[PDB]
């Protein structure tokens, strides 16, 4: 009782100072003191050391080896539920450190065993860090699955707020992968951003982000500010709100060079975030195409020099961004990179006629083959 | 085993939801757990939810 | 549905007494209507007065019963089942008295009168009498209590409640009334009832027409104000 | 109040965002002037008050399902242009199931471009039920 | 000569003009019930090579379950709307008539117009009325409801297999209803759609308002927070009873004022309650 | 059948009372309760919302007690829910008479069911449209009963009554343990009310009682209202 | 109809309402009587088994009534209880006047005669509770009964009543051995007649409560088994089926 507070607080404190070596070696020694103190009470304080040691920026490259070996302590002492929680929290580890395939394995290996145990919040955790690692390797359909498995083995528990919340931030970053619908992407985030708040959270203020990244993939950006000035949102505001307010701004006014200039600005905060990155990437790739088949509209065989002129970026990127939607079937014409020139025409539709011609020819080819299996009979 | 005493159609059910399992996980294939989960589906059965009318019956 | 709505004792497949609520909508029958407001040291009772003839000796229509020296009761409804609930009332005050020395509160008063209205309810033997009383009495450590009973037998305290056919009315605006935080006098707790009783009448209210009865912490005895004091309380309101 | 910005400014509904109200309920007793208050509102903007005597206009009427429905919408509304009322003021307000749900199928919610305004004036109060008091 | 075929309205026949006008976007979060019925009535009208593929035969019927007023006859409509097959749309109630042997009738005349305009989808509204369990019957009425259900289940899977036709049913409780209707042969798919909690209710609000003039003060999530539990209906009519406050005081911008008093008359749902049931 | 719901004192031909079944449908259209059995004792809770604020929340008290040690609440019809507690409260002093000591809970339960079974078993007599959930503490042992009209009575470890009882019902098995505590089972109640009650808990508007080693007792709106801040 | 009054008799001279009791005895839980050499047996299923349900009884089915006598039940609860009750007063009562145990079929001839009261008198509803007795005297030594909701009842050596009754006396029939059974015999055959009764599989050891009674140096012990002997009787029907598998 004395023991385990001592040394949770010079845990804590050591954590505060950041003594990697210190802390793995207090872990180590207070191993012994494990056995003499009950189960959940031991598997309490072990956790909270491990979040302890492995929540500081000191990477050593020793936080797996003291997982694996706190894991090879357990299998030793037996104890599989402190057991099932290292290997969760070593594949939550393992998913924030980059290293999904052995995440991935890690999770594959222990699902069945928790599946088997009836601790269903576990489950839920392990699934959830399934779907997360699956869609970041762009798993799309396999992470959508596990969210799913996850979701269904949540409404049999008694979700705590912080697990309710993973679930919604999940939720919605899977639904706004699926660009098909964003409602529900903003719905299932705005609950996330509810259940970190009422926690006090960090994560929360990422939810607030991607709340506001929703509305601006409904061509929607000015909720965007009426989201900002909400009772919930002034705490949390700063600079990541205000640079969704000008990323906002900018689709608004659908100036390329606004978006460009708040991409630049804040590129901590728009380039760091994959997901926010990857959206706001797409969204500047529709809005140059669509401001490209504005301007595009007048003209019969305009430079590429007016028209980078008249959307305000390079030569070369307005070239290849033509070039693309060429290519890929978009607004018909041709780039006269000769002279400098883009021309536009009215596609000849295909002359159904000879299309059909050329059915029949092969219909009929087909009816000379069955004559020639004819005529064998002189 | 999974299925004690269904009606026959019901089997036919189960085999449609396990294919909708793998028509909605966009795969042609079906597992053994996607049938099992879809007997698990199709076997809804409906309790009286209230224990005060079961117990009229000691 | 309604097919089970001819024995107290029968239960509809809702789990609903149709009787019961039969009476309720008996107790609209007397045509009149009651305001009860509990102020901060008083409590007031208003009834409706309809004598519809000029040959009814005023004095005997009074809907305003004294169940006991310092416990009041105004009844709506039958005028035949509240004069038998009066009288059962009076009887089961001076039984309490009688076998614990001193007065019956009003709480006992209504639950009394409450756990007979659930017999009857309970046995098919007699039928629910469709009157509503409403007590009012000054309990000692506990100020002035009104308290409402029904045929159903379920006894209620209020801050002000109503009774009769405008009892929606009345007691929206009651609920208007009490919300906004005032100092509950004596004269702004008449005032209360008898406002109620006009904007849910939209009557002129002359004195003749309406009965009140007033229980006080300084003289804790059901008195039944004059028509002098009546007409002085609705000029005081009017100004 | 209730009548006169449907008929004299429906665009306000527009302004604001909302479907017009269809549903209103002069309930009260009979031979007191209900009709009289219509005819009197509907002489007031010179609007032909269609009051319904059930024959072509009857819908909730069992004994036909879609060709009384389609009696109902094109005699009214579409060939006469707008102001209706009911017959039997008191009686749908109050298999008898079964012909509230086709009541409610008949009345739940039709298209504004044509008027089918049901101004009901039911007798009494208690010939209600909760199925009907959605806006 | 022969005329082209006059099939017209006939019952209902839903026509080209007669389409709900509701679509998907126009409801308000009902994803899981959404991907249902359009797994179920939607992707095999347009994509059957996979049914093919996986060779599963995909479902013919589909019950909607739950509270009143939660959008099951919506999500009807924007399948009407949203379907390239023939629409019909009948309640549980045109079934049931005098003259015994017109409400069988006229479920075998739906469902063979059904198939007639093949591919069809035939939406069975409310249907608590004749689908109750076939207990002993013993009455001309009794036998008549029963015989109901019996034609509306040789209908959907009898030995006139009908192929290319969908089925979609409503109902309250789901409790009730006979075994046989909730055959995984003839009624496959049982969805339930339930009361909208937080998180579908702030969809149903945002979609709801997203016509109306509002105003900047007007802060939805104040009214999407309160623990109350009220429906999709409830939604609605909270909408157009606070749209009607601001009109009837002349304003063209809906307030907070308007939208509270619109919420705290709606959420009275007690009325009388006789204070004694409780 | 509908021939044989009238008759509290005939067998339908599939066997059922059906009066019976309606007055459990009468329960079951009640106010919400809940009532959950931890290590440390017993808590039951209830949901006292009233029409409008005219009426006197502290007028009457939903839970209340039998004995010292004994409380008791309900669910289903107001009235019959006051009989039931004067006949508990008579039956506790009559054993208290006779044997001087409290009477044991599972006791009081037998003799309360067997009360409510009395108005079963004759006609022109209605069943009691009222179930009781009993708390008492004996032996160092917490007890949690289910009285109903049926006179029916078993031992819940935890449960719901009223309106959403399903709901209740479906909120436990979750945040139930056997080896919770009075404290923990305090928030569980008010939080299985919560899956079930419409509008702000008032401190007014719910009550909760005890049933521990020192007796049972009711707690003061006070208590409730920190208990409230602590949960909320 | 004939079926309205318990006291009405149908133009083929049938109480209707006492045969809708004795239909309605059905819906009961399945409790089982077995009869065997120095020992008789009642095994009952729990039924409503959910999670939440405390189990402080422990004896919901199987009732004590005098001291070398037991009761199953089977039938409506309050029915049950009141039937219980009085059958323990109606024993205490014969003790009391003769100071001797009272000899079991009398017991079961006094409950039966107050049920056919039931079924004659006007205003009272048939009980609909059926009941086995188990017990030893001095004049036929260990004995079971049968009664009935109309009051009828009979000496057995192994019947069951409640759910699936039908089946289960079949499979009595089939798989007694009148003479040459003892209490473990008892035991295993019960235990096999409730899993092959009971739906659900496996018989979890949980749903299903069984009290022995047994002589032993004249103190006639009422024994009702815990829940771990049951664990190894399942154990010990598991095991035979598997033995018997080994046919294939
Ligand atoms: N305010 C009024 N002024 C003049 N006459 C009236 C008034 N109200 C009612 N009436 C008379 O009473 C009758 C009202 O009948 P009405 O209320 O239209 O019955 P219903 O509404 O059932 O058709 C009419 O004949 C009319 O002459
Ligand atoms: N998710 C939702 N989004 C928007 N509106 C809804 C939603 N759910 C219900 N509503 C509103 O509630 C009403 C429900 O009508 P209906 O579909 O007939 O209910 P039910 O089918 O449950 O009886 C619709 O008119 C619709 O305007
Ligand atoms: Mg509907």
């Amino acid at each position: 009782q004395v023991k385990e507070q001592s040394i949770l607080e010079l845990g804590s404190l050591l954590a505060k100072t950041g003594q990697a070596a210190e802390l793995g070696g207090l872990l180590k020694y207070v191993r012994p003191f494990l056995n003499s103190i009950s189960k959940a009470k031991a598997a309490r304080l072990v956790r909270s050391l491990l979040d302890l040691f492995l929540d500081m920026e000191a990477a050593t490259g020793q936080e797996v080896e003291l997982c694996l070996e706190c894991i090879e302590w357990a299998k030793s002492e037996k104890r599989t539920f402190l057991r099932q929680a290292l290997e969760a929290r070593l594949v939550s580890l393992y998913f924030d450190t980059k290293r999904y395939q052995e995440a991935l394995h890690l999770g594959s290996q222990l699902l069945r065993e928790l599946k088997k145990m009836d601790d269903k919040a576990l489950l839920v955790e392990v699934q959830l860090l399934e779907s997360k690692t699956y869609h970041a390797l762009s798993n799309l359909p396999k992470a959508r699955a596990a969210l799913t498995s996850a979701r269904t083995t949540a409404n049999a528990i008694y979700c705590p707020p912080k697990l309710q919340a993973t679930l919604d931030m999940q939720s919605g970053i899977i639904h706004a992968a699926e660009e098909k619908d964003w409602k529900t992407a903003y719905s299932y985030f705005y609950e996330a951003f509810e259940g970190y708040d009422s926690i006090d959270s960090p994560k929360a203020i990422t939810s607030l982000k991607y709340m506001l990244l929703c509305k601006i993939m409904l061509n929607t950006p000015e909720d965007v500010q009426a989201l900002v000035s909400g009772k919930l949102a002034l705490r949390y505001a700063g600079r990541q709100t205000e640079a969704l307010k000008c990323v906002a701004q900018a689709s608004k006014n659908r100036s390329l060079a606004d978006f460009e200039k708040a991409l630049t600005d804040y590129r901590a905060e728009l380039r760091d975030d994959p997901i926010i990155s990857t959206h706001l990437a797409k969204l500047y790739d529709n809005l140059l195409e669509q401001n490209l088949i504005r301007v595009i509209e007048p003209f019969s065989r305009v430079q590429i020099e007016h028209i980078s002129s008249l959307i305000k970026l390079s030569k070369a990127d307005v070239e290849r961004k033509l070039s693309q939607m060429i290519l890929d079937k978009k607004f018909h014409g041709i780039l006269d990179q000769g002279e400098g020139v883009l021309i536009i025409f009215d596609e000849p539709p295909v002359d159904k006629t000879y299309e059909a011609a050329l059915e029949t020819i092969q219909n009929m080819s087909k009816v000379v083959d069955s004559l020639y299996n004819k005529a064998k009979k002189l | 085993e999974l299925m004690p005493g269904a009606s026959g159609a019901e089997v036919k059910g189960v085999c449609t939801e396990a294919g909708m399992y793998a028509l909605r996980e966009r795969r042609v294939h079906v597992t053994q757990e996607d049938f099992e989960m879809a007997v698990a589906k199709v076997m809804q059965k409906d309790s009286e939810k209230n224990m005060s009318i079961k117990k009229l019956w000691k | 549905s309604a097919g089970f709505d001819r024995h107290i004792t029968i239960f509809s497949p809702e789990g609903r007494l149709y009787q019961v609520e039969y009476a309720f909508k008996a107790i609209n029958q007397g045509g009149l209507t009651s305001v009860a407001v509990r102020g901060k040291d008083c409590a007031v009772i208003v009834t409706q007065k309809k004598v519809p003839d000029k040959l009814l000796d005023s004095s005997t229509v009074t809907h305003l019963f004294k169940i006991t020296e310092n416990i009041g009761c105004v009844m709506t409804g039958m005028t035949a089942d509240s004069r038998s609930q009066v009288q059962r009332a009076r009887y089961e005050a001076a039984n309490w008295k009688y076998k614990y020395g001193y007065e019956i509160p009003v709480d006992m008063l209504c639950k009394r009168i409450a756990d007979i209205s659930q017999v009857y309810t309970q046995n098919a033997e007699m039928r629910p009498l469709g009157c509503c009383m409403i007590l009012i009495g000054i309990d000692e450590e506990q100020g002035p209590q009104v308290y409402k009973c029904d045929p159903a037998g379920y006894y209620c305290g209020f801050k002000a409640t109503a009774a009769g056919v405008k009892q929606t009315e009345s007691t929206s605006f009651l609920e208007k009334k009490v919300k906004k935080k005032f100092d509950w006098t004596f004269e702004q707790t008449v005032e209360t009832a008898i406002t109620c009783l006009s904007t849910v009448l939209s009557i002129d209210f002359k004195p003749s027409e309406i009965e009140v009865g007033v229980v006080t912490v300084e003289n804790p005895k059901f008195r039944i104000l004059t028509e002098a004091e009546i007409d002085a309380h609705l000029v005081a309101l009017a100004e | 109040e209730v009548i006169e910005l449907p008929l004299t400014n429906p665009e306000l509904f527009q302004r604001v965002g909302i479907i017009p109200p269809k549903g209103c309920l002069l309930y009260g007793p009979p031979g007191t002037g209900k009709t009289l208050l219509a005819r009197a509102v509907a002489s007031q903007l010179d609007c032909n008050f269609l009051k319904v005597v059930s024959s072509s206009i009857v819908d909730k009427y069992i004994g036909e399902s879609a060709r009384l429905i389609r009696e109902m919408f094109n005699y009214a509304r579409d060939h006469q242009p707008c102001i209706i009322f009911m017959d039997e003021i008191d009686a749908i307000g109050g298999e008898i199931q079964r012909t509230l749900m086709e009541l409610l199928n008949q009345m739940d919610g039709f298209d504004t471009l044509h008027r089918v305004k049901m101004i009901m004036a039911t007798n009494r109060p208690d010939t209600l039920d909760p199925a009907l008091l959605r806006p | 000569d022969v005329l082209p075929p006059e099939a017209d309205s006939s019952i209902m026949m839903l026509t080209s003009d007669q389409k709900p006008d509701v679509m998907y976007a126009d409801i308000g979060g009902m994803d899981i019930q959404k991907q249902e019925v359009r797994e179920a009535v939607e992707l095999p009208l347009t994509h059957f090579e996979l049914y093919k593929q996986i060779g599963i035969d995909p479902p013919r019927g589909v019950l909607m379950y739950g509270p009143p007023g939660c959008g099951k006859t919506m999500l009807a409509k924007a399948v009407a709307h949203h379907t390239t097959a023939a629409f019909i749309r009948v309640v549980g109630s045109e079934f049931v008539q005098k003259y015994l042997g017109e409400g069988p009738r006229m479920v075998r005349d739906v469902f063979r117009l059904a198939k007639e305009n093949a591919p069809a989808i035939i939406f069975i509204d409310e249907i608590d009325a004749i689908a109750t369990k076939r207990f002993d019957a013993q009455t001309g009425a009794d036998r008549e409801v029963q015989r109901i259900l019996l034609e509306l289940l040789n209908q959907m899977d009898g030995f006139d297999q009908n192929v290319n036709v969908k089925v979609i049913m409503a109902t309250n409780r789901a409790d009730t209803l006979d075994p046989a209707l909730l055959r995984p042969g003839r009624l496959d798919r049982k969805i339930e759609f339930p009361l909208p909690d937080r998180r579908q209710k702030r969809l149903i609000f945002s979609t709801i308002t997203s016509k109306m003039n509002l105003s900047e003060e007007v802060d939805l999530e104040d009214y999407v927070a309160r623990p109350d539990k009220i429906s999709g209906a409830d939604i609605n009519s909270i909408c157009q009873e606070s749209g009607m406050l601001a009109v009837r005081e002349n304003r063209y911008i809906v307030l907070a004022k308007d939208f509270e008093k619109a919420y705290k008359t709606v959420i009275k749902k007690d009325e009388q309650e006789h204070e004694f049931y409780k | 059948e509908r021939g044989y719901s009238f008759s509290l004192t005939t067998f339908s031909p599939s066997g059922k009372l059906v009066q019976i079944e309606y007055a459990l449908a009468a329960v079951a259209g009640g106010a919400p309760s809940v009532g959950i059995k931890a290590a440390n004792g017993v808590v039951l809770a209830t949901e006292k919302k009233q029409k409008s604020i005219l009426y006197d929340e502290r007028s009457v008290h939903k839970v209340e007690p039998i004995t010292k040690h004994i409380g008791l609440v309900y669910s289903g019809m107001g009235p019959d829910y006051r009989v039931l507690v004067h006949r508990a409260r008579k039956l506790a002093q009559q054993y208290y008479l006779v044997y001087q000591e409290p009477i044991p809970t599972a006791q009081l339960v037998q003799r309360v069911a067997s009360v409510m079974q009395e108005y079963t078993q004759s006609g022109g007599v209605r069943p009691f449209g009222v179930s009781l959930l009993i708390c008492g503490w004996n032996e160092g042992r917490p007890y949690l009963f289910q009285s109903d009209p049926s006179g029916a009575y078993f031992a819940w470890k935890a449960t719901a009554m009223g309106k959403n009882y399903v709901n209740g019902k479906t909120f436990l098995e979750k945040r139930y343990n056997e080896d919770l505590e009075l404290e923990d089972a305090i928030h569980t109640a008010i939080l299985t009310l919560k899956e079930s009650f419409e509008g702000q808990m008032t401190e007014d508007n719910i009550e909760v009682g005890i049933c521990n080693e020192a007796g049972f007792r009711r707690l003061t709106p006070t208590e409730v209202k920190d208990y409230l801040a602590a949960i909320a | 109809r004939y079926d309205s009054r318990t006291t009405i008799f149908s133009p083929e001279g049938r109480l209707y309402q006492v045969e809708y009791a004795m239909e309605a005895i059905g819906h009961a839980g399945t409790c089982l009587g077995i009869l065997a050499n120095d020992g008789v047996l009642l095994a009952a299923e729990r039924r409503n088994i959910h999670k939440l349900l405390d189990e402080v009884f422990f004896s919901e089915k199987i009732y004590k009534l005098n001291e070398d006598m037991a009761c199953s039940v089977a039938g409506i609860t309050s029915d049950a209880n009141v039937l219980t009750n009085e059958l323990r007063l109606i024993a205490q009562r014969y003790l009391l006047q003769y100071q001797e145990p009272i000899p079991c079929e009398q017991l079961v001839t006094a409950l039966c005669d107050i049920k056919q009261a039931y079924t004659q008198f006007g205003g009272k509803r048939p009980f609909g509770v059926s009941l086995l007795y188990i017990g030893w005297d001095k004049h036929y030594g260990f004995q079971l009964y049968q009664s009935d909701p109309s009051g009828n009842y009979g000496g057995w050596k192994a019947t069951c009543i409640g759910n699936n009754s039908a089946a289960a006396v079949s499979m009595l029939k089939q798989d007694y051995k009148e003479g040459e059974m003892t209490l473990k015999s008892a035991l295993a055959l019960a235990i096999k007649v409730l899993n092959k009764t009971m739906d659900v599989s496996k018989l979890s050891a949980e749903k299903v409560e069984i009290a022995t009674l047994t002589r032993e140096n004249g103190k006639t012990v009422i024994r009702v088994l815990k829940q771990k002997e049951v664990e190894q009787l399942i154990k010990k029907h598991e095991e035979e089926e598997a033995k018997a598998e080994r046919e294939k």
